[PDB]
């Protein structure tokens, strides 16, 4: 692949997308629907199942869906601090790597 | 078994004994209360702006931060295949736009390796923090 | 009877040692778990909140400028900054401004770290913890693409002893009274009274290099304990006046969910001790006599050393 710092014309020039919309003969022109695996209910259930095991001895530690691995996890800025995470594989185990960074 | 919890070590009994002694601190100094509030986590970030608008802002932020990206074809317009500097030195990311609802969009960020089982997401986490902030500043 | 108790203790320990030799640090890791890391530019006060909010006493630090890990934030870091701030009350306006990297600078300036690979035997992880005289050890590996060393997790003496207890029923056969094992530390106990200023107790923590100071009364009866961990609640509120309180008063800051001090006697057995470690987060057992007078302390390092090396 070739790489450059030129923002694709489709996002800077109204003529490009117009061209696509007029030369129709469909889903390309709209971004895809959110996959079920990326919904927050599933992500926070995963978090709660870990908490239920470690604090209440209920159930068993959850295995994350492989499709969400290496994806950015975020939360609301609190006290000028951004907390981001990514669920990543370590050998056969799964670490949610969490970073606290100051912002402004 | 003669293994026990020392009753005088419990805060309720310690406070009560200090009160009985007459010490002023017993009434005045309150236990630490840590409000362990449950955070709602999400993948990526949400925007109410529309696809071309959102994609434009990301590319803009990407450009100012010093990233480079591949040319997207007509079949993958809502996917940014980017590379970023920060021994393999160039970090690869895939940014993907999704539609949640009619007026609601989710920006997805994915670590995709390095270019010239066991890995740290922290460099990726830090750069995305830069990117998210740059996106906030521009709005 | 005595010979039976003895050989059974010997069989149990030899079995536990084989277990420790056969498992790795990687094995102790839960199948899915979270790792909280703090950027070195984060404020100390905010970092303290992150610890307390997330129910942890430690976190690896990340230097974003150099893409390298920069050691661990622990209660010791907070102990050291308290003594600095107390001896220099003029600097108190800078608490609000102090960043984690700044904190590490202050400690380095005042002249005030072990690691292991997950693949190495758990036995070796325990030895290294005893050698470093710490209750925790970072698990380190190399990033497979960048070859930068990375923190996979941090293991504690507690987690290892609990891991042993959860997997080895042999612990039940450790029936020799601990007083017959010469594993209790009885000599030169650092202790205090309720009227001891808390700053002096905090000094004892650093000077003695212990995690806790037992509080006794005039007759030697054990009443309470002040722990390194307690210093975190001391800072959280209002550093200014809290540092000047007596230990009795500073203890009023303890959260109501404080689990309590654990005690035992010399007639107690490691089987019991291990059952307690299994069911609860206990970090030490203060040894008292028949009437509740302090005679010593049995810590996780004392228990681990016995298991690894004997009496
Ligand atoms: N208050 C104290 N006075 C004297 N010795 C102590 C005290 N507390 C702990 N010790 C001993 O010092 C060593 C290390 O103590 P500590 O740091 O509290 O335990 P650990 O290293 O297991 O966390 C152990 O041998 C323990 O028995």
């Amino acid at each position: 692949m070739e790489y450059t710092t030129d923002i694709p014309a489709v996002f800077t020039d109204p003529s490009v997308m117009e061209r696509y919309y007029y030369t129709l003969d469909t889903s390309w022109l709209t971004p895809p629907q959110l996959p079920p695996q990326l919904e927050n209910v599933i992500l926070n259930k995963y978090y709660a199942t870990q908490d239920q095991f470690n604090e209440n001895n209920s159930g068993a530690l959850p295995i994350p869906n492989h499709v969400v691995l290496n994806h950015l996890v975020t939360s609301s800025i609190k006290h000028n601090t951004l907390c981001v995470a990514s669920i990543v594989r370590y050998k056969q185990k799964y670490v949610t790597q969490i970073l606290y960074t100051p912002i402004e | 078994s003669t293994v026990s919890i020392l009753p005088t070590s419990l805060p309720q009994i310690h406070r009560a004994n200090m009160l009985a002694q007459g010490s002023p601190a017993a009434s005045k100094i309150s236990p630490l209360v840590t409000k362990k509030s449950k955070t709602r986590w999400h993948f990526g970030i949400r925007s109410r702006s529309y696809p071309l608008d959102v994609m434009g802002e990301i590319y803009i932020a990407l450009k100012n931060l010093g990233a480079e990206w591949a040319k997207p074809s007509e079949e993958d317009l809502w996917t940014i295949k980017l590379r970023w500097k920060y021994i393999p030195d160039l970090m690869k990311m895939v940014i993907q736009l999704f539609q949640i609802e009619t007026n609601n969009y989710l920006v997805d960020f994915k670590f995709d390796g390095w270019e010239s089982s066991t890995f740290s997401a922290y460099p990726f986490l830090h750069l995305t923090t830069k990117l998210i902030m740059e996106l906030a500043v521009n709005s | 009877s005595q010979e039976k108790v003895s050989i059974e203790q010997q069989l149990a320990v030899e079995s536990i040692r084989k277990f420790l030799n056969s498992k790795t640090s990687y094995d102790v890791l839960p199948v899915s778990y979270r790792l909280i890391v703090l950027d070195t530019s984060l404020l100390v006060k905010k970092s303290l909140n992150v610890l307390l909010q997330n129910s942890i006493v430690s976190a690896p630090l990340w230097d974003s400028k150099t893409s390298r890990f920069a050691g661990l934030l622990t209660t010791t870091d907070f102990i050291n900054v308290i003594q600095y701030y107390f001896s220099n009350p003029d600097k108190f306006e800078l608490v609000d401004k102090l960043q984690l990297d700044g904190l590490k600078d202050i400690e380095r300036a005042l002249g005030v770290t072990a690691s292991i690979h997950p693949s190495r035997p758990l036995f070796e992880a325990c030895l290294k913890m005893l050698e470093s005289r710490s209750g925790r050890i970072p698990l380190i590996d190399q990033d497979e693409e960048t070859h930068r060393e990375i923190v996979v997790s941090v293991l504690t003496q507690y987690r290892i002893l609990k891991f042993v207890a959860l997997n080895c029923r042999e612990t039940h056969f450790l029936k020799i009274p601990i007083g017959d094992l010469n594993i209790i530390t009885q000599d030169n106990m650092k202790s205090c009274q309720m009227t001891t200023p808390v700053i002096d107790v905090i000094q004892m923590l650093t000077q003695g290099r212990v995690s806790s100071v037992p509080i006794i009364d005039e007759n030697g009866y054990l009443i309470n304990v002040y722990e390194a961990y307690d210093v975190l609640g001391l800072i959280k509120g209002g550093i200014y006046n809290d540092l000047s309180l007596s230990v009795g008063e500073a203890l009023m800051r303890r959260s109501d969910d404080f689990e309590g001090v654990y005690t035992c006697t010399k007639n107690d057995k490691l089987s019991t001790i291990m059952d307690n470690i299994r069911k609860a987060r206990v970090h030490r057992f203060f040894v008292v006599d028949d009437v509740g007078r302090l005679v010593g302390v049995l810590t996780l390092s004392d228990i681990l050393k016995y298991i690894l090396l004997g009496s």
